[PDB]
């Protein structure tokens, strides 16, 4: 009937998908052994009685953080044949984690996808969970891609980038990974999600006030973002949006669908003691350069289309109000070539929280999901990124020596300058 | 799912049910013909 | 996962009610005839 | 013999017709189980109309659902008066429409309207003849406007001589959900306009100002709204299910509001309407309710009235009333309003009295007006169209899924045809 | 259950009072030791956060056990003597149970039994009805927000119900 | 509905603030948390179960005397973020606080001022609380009113600024930062009124008997103001006024907005025992010299107009025969182009007492704000205080070192010289 198969690579991917299947049968109240003590099924199939398998697959080529999982607390629920353990890392390169070593895993893994997505027919999408740094998260990241487009090319393949900071990158190669995968994974996907590290590390100092958070503080954030995305497709709501329609309504040309995301509320439980979640103020709250996924401002940028979906007991009447008081706004300048950018998603079902971490709980949770102009900007950060680094040819032996020819290369400068150009000439 | 009695009865429209109805002494319906 | 028995933040209910065009006002003495309205009428000593 | 088969297309359909089916169920006397209540004989003589007999005493409702999505039609199954419909009624879709009218009338939509053009037309057939149809459906979302305004097409080919009386909801101008609006809104009534014989125009936004204003209420849901609208569409159809001193059935409303074969959108009503702390100062007559009628703060759809010459106008009473009192008021509305009604048509209104009144009202009414003030409404779904058309983006699907240029034009074209006789028929 | 026995229980003014007593208040367990500087920088924020929170209030909303980490009797009355709140005496049998169901101890862990983390001095562990541990309030764990982790103290869900 | 927002800069605004929502909690009933056991609206917002919290900001430069309060009894009170504090104090500095570490602090101030106004429509406008004396009250507080200005434009912005006492003023630097701090302030507040320190402290001494009290109890007179002067709009009168009111009945001309101001009666649990308080006398012991709160002797200058409100079991018989004697009164001269010179306001319930303070149980007071020509003198005796500084340039170097150039000292000379002059013409 109604199912997704999400796929995780990169030690980025396990660990963000580490936290959204905990969220996930935390809020379908299954114990984590995969008992439980008919809306589930776009997230879990039903293997005999009671048991509940996750339509998930783990993918890396360092077998560290697989094994972790396996010998973690998730040994059950997690069938333990739904991980795969590689030989050996790509260690920051996309040569090896899509040219030499990525050939004896994407084997294993596609024949897992077609055996997953035989079982019932009613596929929907695919959520890619990738780091665009990493070697094997751009590598065997891009290397299923277009393999997935070869056989499910009438298919939707959504996907989850970390892009990299301006300032925090945590390692040297990184944006030769970012230059050369970003021109593949482009006519492969069809929605780009893109998030930020100093980003959401400044948005848990600010509105959740920690001055101290770790990765796994980044996965709860991301966790929640991707499950409000989510929202309307496992339960019930009185505008449902699925999976066919986060593209329908934010991609104008089929080259622009890289994007923005934001949360909010976003508090601790001394933040939720004096203030109105009101429907009229969550907006205004999740607009600021201050609130989105990726640090870019869009002040200077231009809004172009967005979706603003709801969760908890909420109505359209006050949404409807807080439409027209963003209209009327003239800080947040939208485009000129469509008046109307708004959709309005809603879904009943509680904002759930995880016991034990920081975020308090609220009954509206809104995620804003945004296409905008300002991707001209940290696409551009990222070019000059690379053209200082390729001025005397740095760090090109080690994927030459891989076997990737010195050539392709350059034709990824022009590529993501042909995208560069096109923020232009559509907000003209 | 905030399954409240309130909730459900708005979602339900009773609301209006309740204010489209006139509360007064309404049916007048006398025979006037006579034997 | 057991420890999701708590009242629920951000304490709004969503106002299903008649909205409050009058409010409970206090009308005492200046706001209060009497006085006059039994000297024009003559209620009697 | 004088039969409507409900059609609901879309996820509007759905539940604009849970309220509507609701609202004729209990004034039908029909409990949920689906036999025989309600104490009175008026409502058992005629109740064919909408229903049929199950072979056990239990009635049935005429309808046939449309969706591409099971979620919300398994939800009007679990609600109240949702088991009154045969389950072979439903066709149940399984891609799902993505809101664009490319998606919900062309590609996959033929795989369905061949499994539901089969129950409709035995539904049709099964009686001597039918005196036509009704269609509820939006025009801002795809799953009720693609099979919507596809099921309307073919029907006039299938029946070419019986009407077809579809109410349309259309995109609010000031909010918009599903962004994509204009390449829906224009593109649907570019062939409502020659395949359908009765549209009613029904606003969200005009559903809200006359709620929060003159019914007077915070922040209800959206079942509300369509309480709000249902008890007018019931009101429309009362002279086929109930007698009256003046019998008007709907294609009585056709010949007497349609003058040229071409423009048939029409506005709808309701009165009374109040709050319930303004139930028991006012009163309840002829003189006051007609004068409820005609203003902007009534009005369904967000047309402003006093911007529009009205070309003809019909209002069906339901109660007990004198017919004087009716007739003498509805001159009175077309001499204090001298410049509102169009002068080559002498006595541009018409009245029509049911004798029952819907339940816990004595004096209601429905107002069918075929106002030529829809030119706000036209021309700014064509402004926002032809800012979306001048630049080719949300439209490369609609190339690469099996359209052309010629078609969006032709779409273009019609609708500023659409504006250009109402102002020159004003 | 009852997690408490009868005469465990024991407040200033020197009273015993029962396990009903803690009925609609959050309640915590404050594992510190008397002569440890974690312990001297920490307890006058607690001191001060017990003093705003309930004095500025409606009902009583906060209670605090000290259970001891020290080492005689005139070090747990001198520790004693700066502390108002609720506590348990040190030589009952109370302590040695509650300090391995809620894994606090002083390194002094293979002499006595072979588990692993102690999560020793300093801690606040709120607490629910049946002994569950309810939230930790973060003063020397990963996040070590010592001093300013009673801020993330979540008194409304946390009740002894 | 009605809503007004309490902005406080500087630490005099600090506990100046402090002591008007501690009054403002007691007088609503509400808790030192919140809960308490449409009213509220205009102070406090409905935010919680049953549960309100202020609509007020704390803007100081430096941190203790913000955190002290956040670390106070007033913690759960407050949005622990509304309380926003700077790194370092601006330190007696115009300069500093205007130009060069304003800036870090009042991009966020601004962002937390349109979460309060957002919260509902119709504000009335901003209650302004600062000192001239120090450099955060000048400085970040004059850059504060350009920004208002220019983002709210016909909201009012009431000022409530603590004018130094004349004689003493306990700093050395004070004449070179209040003579442009309200350079800007002309052009930039609506409804301004002086507060003389010195003013406050002598009738402590003949009205309250009481010789060593401290700030706080000065605070909780200036809080009686605050209360007296806003519960004709908090709750129901005989004769309501509003902030717009305010506007109306007091300034003729806008460069001349400055006021005075009066509280009476302020008596002791001694003085209320033997006297009576008639409306009839209360009103000659809030237009008499004494009780001043300026310290500008209304003897040598023409009233222009006067304002005042009424707390209490007062009838307007009473209002009408107390402004009748002070027609007929000789001393107290009105100016002969306004013949008619007064507005009166009506409320019915009592002042509310601080409990330990120094003010009694008192049926009827009178709030008083009056615009005068005689306030002309507190400006002529600062002008010649300016003068001596300037005459060979003290303190110049700390000025002219973060932001300014030699030549605004002088050019804040010629509109004060053009608001002397403008006083004399109007006072002909
Ligand atoms: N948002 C987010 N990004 C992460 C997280 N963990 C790692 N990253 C990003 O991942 C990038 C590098 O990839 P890694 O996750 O370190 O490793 P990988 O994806 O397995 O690829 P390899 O480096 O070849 O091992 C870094 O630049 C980080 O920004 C995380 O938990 N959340
Ligand atoms: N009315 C009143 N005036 C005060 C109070 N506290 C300080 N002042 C006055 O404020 C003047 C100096 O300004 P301060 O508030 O002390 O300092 P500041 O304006 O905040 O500037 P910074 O010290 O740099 O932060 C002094 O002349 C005092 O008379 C108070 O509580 N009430
Ligand atoms: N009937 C109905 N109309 C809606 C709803 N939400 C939005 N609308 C209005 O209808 C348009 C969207 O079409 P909609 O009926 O929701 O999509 P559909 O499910 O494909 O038919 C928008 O212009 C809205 O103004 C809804 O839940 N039900
Ligand atoms: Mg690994
Ligand atoms: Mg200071």
């Amino acid at each position: 009937m109604r199912e997704v198969i999400s796929i995780h690579v990169g030690q980025a991917g396990i660990q963000i998908g580490n936290a959204c299947w905990e969220l996930f049968c935390l809020e379908h109240g299954i114990q984590p052994d995969g008992q439980m003590p008919d809306a589930f099924n776009t997230f879990f199939s039903e293997t005999g009685a009671g048991k509940h398998v996750p339509r998930c697959v783990f993918l890396d080529l360092e077998p560290t953080v697989v094994d972790e999982v396996r010998t973690g607390t998730y040994r059950h629920l997690f069938h333990p044949e739904q991980l795969i353990s590689g030989k050996e890392d790509a260690a920051n390169n996309f040569a090896r984690g899509h040219y030499t070593i990525g050939k004896e895993i994407v084997d294993l893994s596609l024949d897992r996808i077609r055996k997953l997505a035989d079982n019932c027919t009613g596929l929907q999408g695919f959520l890619m969970f990738n780091a665009v740094g990493g070697g094997t998260g751009s590598g065997l990241g891009c290397l299923l891609l277009e393999r997935l487009s070869v056989d499910y090319g009438k298919k939707s393949k959504l996907n989850f980038c970390s892009w990299p900071s301006p300032q925090v990158s945590t390692a040297v190669v990184e944006p030769y990974n970012s230059v050369l995968s970003t021109h593949s994974l482009l006519e492969h996907t069809d929605v780009a999600v893109m998030l930020d590290n100093e980003a959401i590390y400044d948005i848990c100092r600010r509105n959740l006030d920690i001055e101290r958070p770790t990765y796994t503080n980044l996965n709860r954030l991301i966790a929640q973002v991707i499950s409000s995305l989510t929202a309307s497709l496992r339960f019930d709501g009185a505008l449902n949006v699925d999976v066919t329609e986060f593209q329908t309504n934010l991609v104008p040309y089929p080259r622009i669908h890289f994007m923005l995301s934001s949360y909010a509320p976003i508090i601790s439980a001394e933040k939720a003691y004096h203030e109105q979640l009101s429907v009229a103020e969550i907006t205004n709250s999740a607009f600021e350069p201050a609130s989105m996924m990726a640090k870019c401002d869009p002040r200077h940028g231009k809004y172009m289309a967005c979706c603003l979906m709801y969760r908890g007991d909420v109505v359209p009447k006050d949404v409807n109000a807080a439409v027209a008081t963003i209209k009327t706004k003239r800080t947040i300048q939208f485009v000129d070539w469509c008046p109307t950018g708004f959709k309005c998603g809603i879904n009943y079902q509680p904002p759930t929280v995880v016991p034990g971490g920081d975020l308090a709980k609220v009954m509206r949770a809104v995620c804003m999901i945004s296409n905008s102009t300002a991707i001209a900007e940290v696409f551009s950060r990222m070019d000059h990124k690379f053209d200082l680094m390729y001025a005397k040819r740095a760090f090109v032996h080690w994927y030459v020596g891989e076997g990737m020819e010195e050539g392709e290369f350059s034709e990824a400068r022009e590529d993501l300058a042909a995208l560069e150009k096109d923020y232009e000439e559509v907000g003209i | 799912f905030a399954q409240d009695a309130t909730r459900q009865r708005a979602l339900q429209g009773h609301r209006t049910a309740d204010l489209l109805k006139t509360p007064f002494d309404y049916d007048l319906f006398h025979r006037t013909r006579l034997p | 996962p057991s420890a999701g028995a708590s009242i629920q933040a951000a304490g709004k209910e969503i106002d299903w009610s008649e909205k409050k065009l009058f409010r409970k006002a206090v009308v005492s003495t200046v706001f209060a005839s009497d006085q006059v309205a039994e000297r024009l009428r003559q209620d009697l000593p | 013999m004088r039969e409507i088969v409900h059609v609901q297309g879309g996820q509007c359909g759905n539940q604009i017709g849970a309220k509507f089916w609701e609202v004729i169920s209990d004034e039908h006397g029909i409990d949920p189980t689906g036999t025989y209540c309600g104490d009175s004989d008026l409502q058992l003589e005629r109740i064919n109309v909408f229903y049929n007999e199950a072979t056990g005493g239990r009635f049935v409702p005429r309808a046939i659902l449309m969706d591409l999505e099971p979620g919300t039609m398994d939800s009007v199954r679990a609600g109240p008066f949702g088991q009154l419909f045969r389950p072979d009624n439903f066709v149940f879709g399984q891609t799902g429409a993505g809101n664009n009218w490319a998606k919900g009338h062309y590609t996959e939509g033929a795989e369905l309207i061949d499994s539901v053009l089969d129950v409709v037309r035995k539904e049709a057939e099964g009686c001597d003849c039918l005196q036509g149809f009704q269609i509820t459906h939006s025009l801002g979302g795809g799953t009720g406007s693609g099979m919507g305004t596809l099921l309307i097409s073919k029907v006039r080919e299938e029946y070419p001589d019986r009407i077809m009386e579809t109410f349309s909801v259309f995109p609010s101008p000031k909010v918009s959900d599903t962004v994509v609006e204009p390449y829906n809104a224009t593109l649907s009534v570019h062939q409502l306009v020659e395949n359908a014989d009765e549209v009613q125009v029904i606003d969200n936004e005009a559903l809200y100002d006359i709620c929060f204003r003159t019914l007077k209420l915070t922040t209800p849901t959206y079942g509300d709204l369509n309480h709000l609208v249902s008890a007018a569409m019931s009101g429309v159809t009362c002279c086929l299910r109930f007698p009256g001193q003046l019998n008007s059935d709907l294609r009585k409303l056709a010949v007497n509001l349609i003058p040229f074969p071409r423009l048939h959108f029409f506005l709808i009503g309701f009165a009374p309407l109040t709050s319930r702390g303004s139930q028991q100062y006012r009163a309840l007559s002829v003189p006051e309710l007609t004068q409820q009628m005609f203003d902007a703060k009534n009005m369904m759809c967000a047309s402003d009235p006093r911007h529009g010459r009205y070309l003809t106008a019909s209002a069906m009473f339901r109660g007990r009333m004198s017919t004087k009192e009716v007739d003498e008021q509805m001159l009175n509305v077309q001499n204090k309003n001298s410049s509102y009604f169009v002068e080559w048509i002498p006595n541009n209104m018409k009245s029509s009295v049911c004798d029952i009144p819907p339940k816990g009202l004595k004096m209601s009414v429905t107002f069918v007006g075929n106002s030529t003030a829809i030119q706000e409404m036209f021309k700014r779904v064509s402004d926002q169209f032809t800012a979306m058309f001048r630049r080719k983006a949300f439209l490369h699907w609609y190339t690469g899924e099996g359209m052309d240029e010629m078609e969006f034009t032709e779409a273009e074209s019609n609708m500023n045809d659409l504006v250009s006789e109402y102002q020159q028929y004003q | 259950l009852i997690l408490f026995p009868e005469g465990s229980l024991k407040n200033s003014n020197n009273t015993v009072i029962p396990q009903s007593h803690l009925k609609g208040k959050s309640v915590a367990l404050y594992f510190a030791d008397g002569a440890d500087p974690k312990c001297a920088s920490l307890l006058p924020f607690l001191l001060n956060y017990y003093r705003t929170m309930n004095e500025g209030g409606a009902n009583q909303k906060i209670e605090i056990i000290f259970v001891s980490l020290d080492r005689d009797r005139e070090a747990f009355e001198s520790h004693r003597a700066h502390m108002p709140w609720l506590s348990i005496d040190l030589e009952n049998p109370l302590t040695e149970i509650l300090k391995r169901h809620f894994r606090v101890m002083k390194e002094y862990e293979v002499p006595t039994y072979g588990y692993g983390s102690r999560t020793g001095v300093p801690s606040v562990i709120v607490i629910g009805s049946d002994g569950r541990e309810a939230q930790f309030l973060p003063i020397c764990s990963g996040l070590e927000e010592g001093d300013r982790a009673l801020l993330r103290w979540d008194w409304r869900n946390t009740k002894f119900a």
